[PDB]
């Protein structure tokens, strides 16, 4: 079970 | 009334105890920590609204007086994992407002966190890793710190003599993060893939963590294909020039870089690529030849070989072509 992609964002 | 009774069994499991010369009562308090905490478990997990504002500190807290501990040079896993466990179901409720959980999830938890990495039991570092990846995705406001004290780690654990038993699991975090960076590379994106992923393959415990650091490698080539070039020649540059089964470790990350490769980034590594891949076939050892050797049941690389057979082929057999 690999890690779940985490989106870039902005703050 | 339900809210308070969650609060006392938080509070109840911080209580730490010790029996000396009662090992039957000590088995007892044991035995309600750990029944406490399942309770609690299944709580939160298949109970909606159950997660109120004036619990986070109480989770939080009851977090902190467990795990946050001075590392040995551990024996209570069944009550560790148990925490671990519940930590992670409260972060992945649908009730966490991390708007809330900012207040007490700051920069000294995920530092305090982190030390725990140097564990020296894989079972705790797969929490942790689970758990740092899901503070990292719900709280953007930790992101920028959470990545600044990463490449703190790596810097002493590459430059400095710091050793580091979780280099395996900070770049399996890092993997997940790079998968879903923005469009355009930000320049401090580009100096970490170069000045700290780059330098990983030179240290001598490469064996360890190659199999993550290979995977951010072919993810930032992934996103921005203009990488692949001071990559290629950083993985050549760093290659073991003395013969060993370690080349069999590069010549793995070499063929899964080539799988997601651009056909006009290819021709611009193809011949300093094949010149070591041809020290490879000539190798003594049998099982770095045999790898490398393998790279002709790879259909993509055969077409970048057939389409460029006017510039390698002179180089894997001299003997037969010439340039």
């Amino acid at each position: 079970k690999k890690l779940s992609p985490i989106i870039e964002d902005d703050r | 009334d339900q809210e308070k009774l969650f609060i006392q069994k938080l509070r109840q499991c911080c209580v730490l105890f010790d029996f000396v010369s009662d090992p039957l009562s000590d088995l007892k308090w044991k035995e309600v920590k750990r029944a406490a905490l399942s309770e609690m478990v299944e709580y939160i997990t298949h109970n909606r609204n159950v997660i109120t504002e004036p619990i986070y500190p109480e989770v939080v807290h009851m977090f902190a007086v467990n795990m946050f501990r001075t590392l040995p040079p551990e024996a209570a896993w069944p009550h560790l994992q148990l925490v671990y466990e519940f930590f992670l179901r409260f972060l992945e409720s649908p009730d966490f407002q991390p708007n809330i959980a900012k207040k007490y999830i700051d920069q000294k938890f995920v530092l305090q966190l982190l030390e725990l990495f140097d564990s020296e039991d894989p079972r705790e570092r797969d929490f942790l890793k689970t758990t740092l990846h899901r503070i990292y995705g719900k709280f953007l406001g930790l992101r920028a710190y959470i990545r600044k004290q990463i490449n703190n780690i790596f810097y002493r654990f590459i430059y400095e003599t710091e050793h580091h038993n979780g280099i395996a699991e900070l770049l399996e975090i890092l993997g997940s993060i790079i998968n879903g960076f923005a469009l355009p590379l930000k320049e401090e994106h580009k100096i970490f893939l170069l000045k700290v992923l780059l330098p990983l393959h030179k240290v001598k415990s490469l064996s360890v963590y190659h199999p993550q650091l290979a995977y951010c490698v072919v993810q930032f080539l992934e996103k921005d294909s203009t990488l692949t070039e001071p990559v290629v020649m950083a993985l050549l540059k760093y290659w073991p020039k003395t013969h060993s089964p370690k080349e069999v470790m590069f010549l793995n990350e070499l063929e899964e870089i080539l799988d997601v490769i651009e056909p006009s980034e290819f021709v611009k590594i193809m011949e300093p690529l094949f010149r070591q891949l041809a020290k490879c076939v000539s190798s003594p050892h049998f099982q770095v030849a045999e790898r490398a050797l393998y790279y002709w049941n790879n259909e993509y690389i055969m077409s970048l070989i057939s389409d460029n057979a006017a510039k390698i082929l002179p180089i894997m057999f001299p003997s037969l072509y010439r340039n």
